[PDB]
């Protein structure tokens, strides 16, 4: 129960793999929606929920568009998953094997301590106000609201312009 | 009557809160006794008994500052158990 | 670099209160209002002098101010505060409108005996002006020598000696 | 370049959120906060090279807070003696460290 | 106690789908003046179980052109976030409580989709293309203007969480205050839910079966409980955001029996709009979606931030 | 197209690089950029021909990627500091991850080959706006952080900018991919003296500006696409032939030009920092680049190549050319060399 | 946390890698893109969780904004080139060369 | 831990489900069986082929929009604010801002469903 | 004006989504300009107590500030407790 985040950073890790080997964007956008997920999860992990929750949301609508659009043009008669290739899945497995030398080579050599086996799950999350309201992740985005207004509007002429921007470049 | 039980219960969240301050300075003091006793305990246990290698200082910190830096998590629970360590990492977080 | 300094099991052993959270907020109140000097003291020095190895005789005496307003509690009234303080304990939050009658038979309790008077709604959230005779600590946060600035020029803007000096041009 | 409406102007867009000691939400810190105040302070008015050079101590103390590399290499130096202690047998661990505690609040 | 306490959630929910398979064959059978099942129970009480025998031990019968590994995740996936959504309800207390209660439901609404999107996408057939389609564009609609409603009410709210729901519908409901949202509420959960008017999904006039079309037993009886699972769901997540039932402290079990009532109520409503109405077109619902609701709750979205403000009636945080 | 949606376009393009050079936090610089980009794509993509589709779809993929890797060196850099600057202590490998993206932002070699490929099938007023306007906000960025750059990187990346853009416009017959060509080239200049002087690349920035805008502005009134399009100009406008050979003279470098300012002074700066291998280096591939502007100028000015019989109609119509814009920035760009001391800053 | 953070910044390695390895596919590259954007976003708010730096906590939501706006303008792009041609090819978009 | 347990036995009970439903009855497989349906003749294309959906712009703008939404969900907390008036300005322009889009795109015909 | 009461007529009978969704728009701008609740709300949000009152060090040259919790100076709530 210490080295959950681990784990859930090496699920990260082999996702963003899969999306890298690039199969059909059906299984792309399969390979984003569970790194969107365990991302979700790590940034639970570490603190406040908002954050996670606002990320999966925003890429379950993301993937959505993302999968009418590889259904509509980006499709071919056989749309390869992993196996069309033996040399994907070969990848696959030799970057597997790569990141365990890596880590174990960066566990032997434990001199700049980036990742220890022994001095994993021992430093999470860092220091914690213990007696205390209103802590948690969502009252600094709340604060964009008050205190970061140059914050909000360059969002929301960043989203303005994109609704110009789009039918200007499909007005066809 | 949304207007109304709104004011209400913002009467109410201030009494809360204001039960919770009054509260507040018993709390500090036992939190700091209590860091303070883990890092006692854990300063001893280092002392004493852990290290004999020659060159280590036992109660040696990593600042030049000399002043008080507020211990981590990591720092007060590693020399516990993982239980105790998971509970001190993820015990608001899992409690749902 | 230094050897960090902190006190011992004997000057970190107190009377613990060794009562519960919502016996607490039941009389919470009440005990921020009767030693509100003491526990305004330990903030104090506790905000001022940011060490908490320094504070120890006020948060000792936060501790014995606490039992002693508990210990007059518990040898005056006590049943109605024992009700009380079980009805906020039912509750998930210890919410305080929920049980307003028991709140109201130790408040009569209180104002009988003892002649305590409940704060009112906006009167423990707000800044004390405590007294108190230990010095000021002059230098917090153990700052260092904060290195002097750069030297700088004074004097009148003369204009540019033989104009711009730059290659062939004489202005 | 880098022009400065914003001094001229002596608005602050994005001024007050350039580091973790400013201005945060209701009351909080940012767990660094003096050494990141000390820093700043020490680097104030002398910027660049000079603060580069004689504010290393203030900077070192902040960079350790923030990353706590020392404090990992100091707490797995003790780990790693007591588990060497535990296996040659020489050390059995006290009953607060390992195991139940007396609780205090 | 606490797999005591899952059982004691999962199990009810499960046999509630089933009988609401039965109330639903009843329902609408009386509505069009013929009679439910009353032959395989005494009243039809044992129709869903030998319904649910039959369909689980029919073959699921594989298909040749099929990606068989999503073929067979979808309706795992769907049945799974359907009781994860049912998870954090409270009645009056959750079994898990989540401050982000309501942003957890979002999610797990919009990953069902995907369940829907990934059945239609490897069941490879044409109508199943046709039905994943209509998926992406009625969850586009319906999404937009959930994400508004709720906004809105829980600006009338406090935070995220649930049971701060029934502290503020503890004198009133939010039906008074907030009518409009429910109304808009009610077809978005509809749409959700995929069910009639505007189903579209499992279309069985316009397609043949939608996403189900090659879906034989087994696997597509997964995606019928699923889908009644997310209707009894949305009905109940109706009755605790805006019909708020009665809660007092010493005793809950007149609030579950409210929120039973309610919740009855609204998904017998759910069966007689399925009764009463004709289907829209996948693009009519998206024309009226973004071109009446989405105007009208961007203005009432509006409307409810300024109203706290000018009524000094700001909720608290917790 | 419509007035609102141009308003909006244009405002936002100028916004842009306004929002990322007075902006002191990282992250605002970054959501400069990226207003820049995204506003920038709808006008190169414009004329819905499968030239501007492919140059605006390159474009988009090369800047997005560039844009990521920033915010990758603003993110470490975060974590490693904590604030949203880098201030004098940052690591090496952030600050070249950041050159290098910004390099690959600004289009210089050996990340170079889309910006020819861009402005070849993009109208010549997007061209003109691509390569004067997008180039200031990463030139802010760089000069933002005068110190704490890897003067070896920055030299390499300019040698080899300077050599690969006098190689390309030596081969180019196209006038917009000679014009990306000389940009390549004159942005390896500026990236030479960036870590020196910021006031040198400032100088070097807004002497190349104002020598390519009228030299886009004089193709602009013609429609003249290639080498023999800009050659039929004697009968087309004879007037302009003049300027632009003065102007074609400058570019390459040639006293009494102004355009031999920049590479004078930064060559003198680089001699007052002990650099004088890159700097001949530098020059001679100058030389090489006035060689093909030269080819230019012999195709277009001092010989009279053959005409077709409608320039007969063309000359029957009459034209309109900009007021303020065009002869100012042109005589500005050519004859203002004995001001150098008040142009150096 | 240090081998988190690790594992986030090979993860946008990876997802960098893929984005500048081309596989006959613009939607493919896209997905790429916002993997980075994601790997991204994790590390921000990883490191403002640490930190406690909820004065930077907006900083996540306005890389995901700016990130969906430019996933939007990719998708419009990939729309005008589909139309082009009908198959999204990278390699058959290649006529600007000359 | 407790969520953890619950989505685990939520899951295993779908596996169950389904295991059951493969592995308990009895199975016959053939050509014509497991072919695809296509209303009872042989399906002239691959069902891969390019589908070419009609409503892409209002996709995109569904991003867009879903993105404005990311950005007005932090106002139950941002209500609790002590200044409230450049709250409440900030809200009004980005609804206002949102909506003025969604009046261009349906002056635009953005959202027609061009066949 | 009779072409816009006509105007605004039609479009009340034709399409009274628009019309409902503008006039709430409208409201929802105007009503905090002209309502005697707005300075409330402000108040309100400073006067809850999410932090601990830090107490001041007593020089003596201060008057306005209390010495107790039961004292007559300091923000009393009672407008909030009669509002
Ligand atoms: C480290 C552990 C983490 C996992 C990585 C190692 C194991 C997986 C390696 C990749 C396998 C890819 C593969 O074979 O794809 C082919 C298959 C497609 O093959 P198919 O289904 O088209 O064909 C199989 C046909 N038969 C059975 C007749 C031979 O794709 C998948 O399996 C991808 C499905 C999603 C997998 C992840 C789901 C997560 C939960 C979602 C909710
Ligand atoms: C959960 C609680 C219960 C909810 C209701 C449940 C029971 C009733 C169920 C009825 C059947 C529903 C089945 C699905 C029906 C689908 C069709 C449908 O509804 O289409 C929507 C229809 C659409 O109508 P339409 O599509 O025919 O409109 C024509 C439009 N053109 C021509 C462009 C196509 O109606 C709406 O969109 C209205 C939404 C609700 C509006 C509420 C407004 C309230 C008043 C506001 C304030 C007014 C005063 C202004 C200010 C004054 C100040 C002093
Ligand atoms: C609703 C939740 C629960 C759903 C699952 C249902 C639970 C209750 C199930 C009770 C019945 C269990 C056995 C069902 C067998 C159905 C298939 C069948 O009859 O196959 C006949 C076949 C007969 O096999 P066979 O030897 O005749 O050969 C089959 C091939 N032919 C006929 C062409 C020669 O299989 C069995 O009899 C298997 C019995 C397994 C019993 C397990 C208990
Ligand atoms: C068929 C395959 C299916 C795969 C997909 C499964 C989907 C599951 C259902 C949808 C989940 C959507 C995302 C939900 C995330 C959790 C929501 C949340 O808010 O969690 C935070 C919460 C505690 O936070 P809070 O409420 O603030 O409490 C603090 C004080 N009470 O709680 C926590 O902190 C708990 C954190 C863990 C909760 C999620 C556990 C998921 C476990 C992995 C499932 C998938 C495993 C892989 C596949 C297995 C084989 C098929
Ligand atoms: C390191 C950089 C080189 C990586 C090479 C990967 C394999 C390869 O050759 O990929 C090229 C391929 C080009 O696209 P494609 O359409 O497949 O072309 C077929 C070519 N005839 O492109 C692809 O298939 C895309 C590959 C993306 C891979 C991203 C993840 C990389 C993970 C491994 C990092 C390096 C590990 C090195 C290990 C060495 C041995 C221990
Ligand atoms: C600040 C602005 C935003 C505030 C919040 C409100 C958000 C509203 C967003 C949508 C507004 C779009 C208005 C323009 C438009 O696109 O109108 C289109 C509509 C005709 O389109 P349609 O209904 O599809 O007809 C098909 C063929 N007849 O056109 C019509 O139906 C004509 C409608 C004319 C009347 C408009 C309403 C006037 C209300 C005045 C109230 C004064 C009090």
């Amino acid at each position: 129960m210490n080295n959950y985040i681990f784990v859930l950073s090496s699920l990260f890790l082999v996702g963003c793999l899969g999306l890298a080997l690039k199969p059909s964007p059906i299984y792309g956008g399969l390979g984003l929606i569970v790194s969107g997920f365990v991302g979700c999860l790590m940034v639970l992990g570490f603190g406040g929920s908002f954050l996670g929750l606002m990320v999966f949301l925003i890429y379950l609508g993301g993937m959505l568009v993302v999968f009418g659009y590889t259904t509509a043009m980006a499709t071919e008669e056989y749309p390869e998953t992993w196996g069309s290739n033996w040399l994907i899945l070969g990848f696959l497995v030799l970057g597997v094997i790569m990141e365990v030398f890596l880590i174990c080579v960066l566990n032997y050599y434990d001199e700049v301590g980036v990742i220890n086996l022994d001095g994993l799950g021992d430093w999470l999350m860092y220091e914690v106000d213990d007696v205390g309201v209103m802590l948690e992740g969502g009252i600094g985005v709340a604060a964009m609201y008050s205190c970061a207004t140059w914050m909000m509007v360059v969002a929301g002429w960043s989203l303005f312009a994109g609704i110009f921007i789009i039918i200007e470049i499909t007005r066809d | 009557r949304m207007m109304r039980w709104n004011q209400e219960r913002r009467r109410l969240l201030i009494e809360d809160l204001e039960a919770r301050i009054a509260l507040m300075p018993l709390f500090q003091a036992e939190k700091d006794r209590r860091t303070l006793q883990i890092l006692r305990e854990n300063l001893e246990e280092e002392a004493i008994i852990m290290k004999d290698v020659p060159n280590w200082k036992v109660g040696e910190s990593v600042f030049h500052t000399t002043r008080w830096v507020p211990p981590l998590i990591g720092e007060m629970y590693g020399l516990r158990t993982k239980e105790e360590m998971s509970n001190a990492n993820f015990g608001f977080t899992w409690y749902t | 670099p230094g050897i960090v300094e902190l006190p011992t099991l004997e000057e970190l052993k107190v009377e613990e209160v060794k009562v519960s959270s919502a016996v607490l907020k039941a009389a919470a109140h009440h005990y921020g209002a009767q030693c509100d000097k003491t526990n305004k003291e330990f903030m104090l020095c506790r905000w001022e002098e940011k060490d908490p190895r320094r504070c120890l005789k006020e948060g000792k005496l936060v501790n014995g101010c606490a039992l002693n307003f508990f210990r007059q509690i518990k040898s005056h009234c006590a049943e109605p505060f024992t009700e009380y303080w079980t009805c906020l304990d039912y509750s998930n939050m210890q919410l305080f409108r929920h049980c307003r009658q028991q709140q109201a038979k130790f408040d009569q309790c209180v104002l009988d005996k003892l002649g305590w008077v409940r704060p009112d709604l906006g009167q423990l959230s707000k800044v004390t002006k405590v007294k108190t005779d230990r010095p000021l600590p002059e230098n917090p946060y153990h700052s260092r020598a904060r290195p002097e600035p750069n030297p700088v020029i004074e004097g009148d803007l003369k204009p540019a000696k033989h104009g711009t000096r730059f290659f062939f041009w004489t202005v | 370049p880098f022009l400065d409406i914003q001094k001229k102007l002596g608005i602050s867009l994005d001024r007050h959120f350039m580091f973790l000691s400013a201005e945060q939400p209701y009351k909080n810190a940012a767990r660094c906060h003096a050494f990141e105040k000390e820093w700043i302070e020490c680097a104030h008015g002398i910027g660049g090279t000079r603060a580069k050079k004689e504010c290393k101590i203030e900077f070192d103390d902040f960079e350790e807070c923030l990353l706590r590399y020392k404090t990992m290499r100091r707490m797995h130096d003790i780990k790693k003696q007591r588990e060497k202690l535990m296996k040659e047998g020489k050390y059995t661990p006290p009953p607060h460290h390992s195991g139940r505690e007396e609780p205090r609040p | 106690m606490f797999f005591i306490n899952i059982l004691t959630l999962l199990v009810p929910i499960l046999i509630a789908m089933a009988f609401l398979t039965l109330v639903e064959r009843k329902i609408l059978g009386y509505m069009q003046l013929r009679k439910g099942p009353n032959i395989v129970g005494p009243y039809g009480i044992l129709q869903p179980f030998a319904d649910a025998m039959k369909l689980f031990m029919k073959e699921p019968m594989r298909p040749l052109t099929t990606s068989m590994s999503l073929f067979i995740i979808a309706p795992t996936l769907s049945l799974t976030l359907a009781l994860s959504l049912w998870v954090p309800l409270p009645m009056p207390h959750p079994l898990i409580n989540l401050n982000l209660g309501i942003l957890f439901i979002l999610a797990t609404s919009s990953l069902s989709v995907y369940s829907i999107l990934w059945s239609g996408w490897a069941s490879n057939s044409k109508y199943s293309l046709f039905g994943a389609l209509r998926a992406v564009a009625q969850t586009i609609s319906y999404e937009v203007t959930m994400a508004i409603i709720l906004l809105s009410v829980l600006l009338m709210n406090g935070s995220y969480s649930l049971q701060t729901l029934i502290t503020t519908q503890e004198h009133m409901w939010l039906l008074l205050p907030a009518w409009p949202m429910a109304m808009m509420w009610f077809i978005s959960t509809l749409a959700e839910t995929n069910r009639a008017p505007f189903d579209l999904t499992e279309g069985e006039s316009e397609l043949v079966s939608g996403f189900n079309v090659e879906y034989a037993a087994g696997p597509f009886a997964l995606f019928f409980m699923a889908e009644y699972t997310n209707i009894i769901l949305m009905n109940a997540l109706t009755t605790i955001i805006f019909l708020g039932p009665l809660y007092y402290i010493n005793l809950p079990e007149l609030y579950s029996t409210n929120f039973m009532m309610e919740a009855l109520l609204l998904s017998s409503t759910f069966l007689w709009i399925r009764a009463s109405y004709p289907r829209f077109r996948y693009d009519q619902l998206m024309h009226l979606l973004w071109k009446n609701f989405l105007p009208l709750t961007l203005a009432l979205c509006m409307w409810h931030i300024s109203l706290p403000i000018f009524t000094a009636g700001v909720p608290p945080y917790m | 197209m419509n007035p609102i949606t141009l308003a909006i376009i244009y405002f936002t393009i100028f916004l842009g690089p306004v929002i990322t050079m007075s902006s002191t936090n990282l992250m605002l610089m970054w959501v400069g950029l990226e207003f820049s980009l995204l506003a920038i794509i709808p006008m190169l993509i414009n004329k819905k021909n499968p030239r501007s589709t492919e140059a605006a779809t390159k474009y988009f993929v090369t800047q997005a990627t560039a844009s990521m890797i920033i915010l990758l060196a603003i993110v470490l850099n975060y974590k490693q500091l904590g604030t949203w600057m880098f201030q004098q202590q940052t690591n090496g490998l952030i600050l070249n991850m950041t050159l290098m993206a910004l390099s690959m932002k600004l289009g210089l070699a050996p990340f170079h080959f889309w910006l020819p490929e861009v402005t070849q099938g993009i109208p010549l007023h997007m061209g003109l706006i691509l390569l004067t306007w997008q180039k200031i906000a990463p030139l802010s960025i760089l000069i933002q952080i005068y110190p704490l750059l890897n003067s070896t990187i920055i030299l390499m990346l300019a040698i080899t900018s300077i050599f690969m853009g006098a190689w390309g416009g030596l081969n180019q017959t196209q006038m917009r991919k000679i014009m990306a060509y000389s940009s390549i080239a004159h942005m390896g200049w500026m990236l030479a003296i960036l870590p020196y002087n910021p006031s040198l690349t400032l100088l070097n920035l807004m002497i190349y500006i104002i020598l390519t805008a009228p030299m886009f502005m004089a193709l602009m009134l013609n429609n003249s696409m290639t080498i023999n399009s800009i050659s039929l100009l004697w009968n087309k406008t004879p007037a302009m032939l003049t300027m632009i050979s003065l102007m074609l003279l400058s570019l390459g470098g040639l006293p009494p030009l102004t355009g031999f300012l920049p590479k004078w002074i930064i060559i003198t700066e680089l001699m007052k920092n002990n650099c004088l291998i890159m700097a001949t280096l530098m020059a001679m591939m100058a030389l090489l680049n006035l060689f093909f502007y030269t080819r230019l100028i012999y195709s277009t000015s001092l010989t009279m190549f053959p005409t077709n019989n409608n320039s007969k109609m063309m000359t029957h119509q009459t034209k309109t050319k900009p007021n303020l814009m065009f002869s100012t920035l042109a005589i500005m760009s050519t004859m203002t060399l004995p001001l150098a001391p008040q142009l150096i800053t | 946390m240090p081998s988190t953070f690790f594992n986030l910044t090979m993860a946008f390695s990876l997802s960098l890698l893929g984005t500048l390895m081309f596989r006959s596919h613009l939607m493919s590259t896209l997905l790429c893109l916002e993997g980075m954007v994601l790997s991204l976003f994790i590390m921000t708010s990883v490191t403002s969780l640490n930190s406690n730096s909820m004065s930077s906590m907006p900083i996540p939501i306005t890389i995901l904004v700016f990130a969906a706006c430019e996933a939007a303008v990719g998708l419009a792009l990939l729309v005008k080139v589909s139309n082009t041609y009908g198959t999204d090819y990278v390699q058959n978009l290649n006529l600007l060369q000359c | 831990m407790n969520l953890y347990t619950v989505i685990f036995i939520n899951i295993l009970l779908s596996l169950t489900l389904i295991l059951v439903a493969f592995w308990l009855p009895q199975m016959n497989l053939y050509s014509e069986k497991a072919n695809p349906y296509e209303c009872g003749f042989d399906p002239t294309s691959s069902a891969r082929l390019p589908f070419s959906m009609k409503f892409f712009l209002v996709a995109i703008t569904f991003l867009l929009f879903d993105l404005e939404i990311a950005l007005l969900l932090p106002l139950p907390w941002a209500i609790q604010t002590i200044k409230t008036s450049t709250m409440m300005i900030m809200a009004f322009i980005l609804v206002t801002i949102l909506s003025l889009g969604l009046a261009y795109e349906w002056t635009q015909k953005g959202l027609e469903w061009t066949e | 004006a009779g072409r816009i009461s006509a105007f605004l007529k039609n479009a009340w009978a034709k399409e009274p989504v628009l019309v409902v969704s503008f006039s709430v728009w409208g409201l929802a701008i105007i009503m905090p300009m002209i309502s005697p609740y707005t300075k409330y709300a402000s108040m309100i949000n400073k006067a809850t107590p999410y932090n601990y009152p830090v107490p001041v060090r007593d020089d003596g040259n201060m008057p306005d500030v209390p010495s107790h919790p039961q004292d007559p100076l300091g923000p009393s709530l009672d407008w909030l407790k009669n509002l």
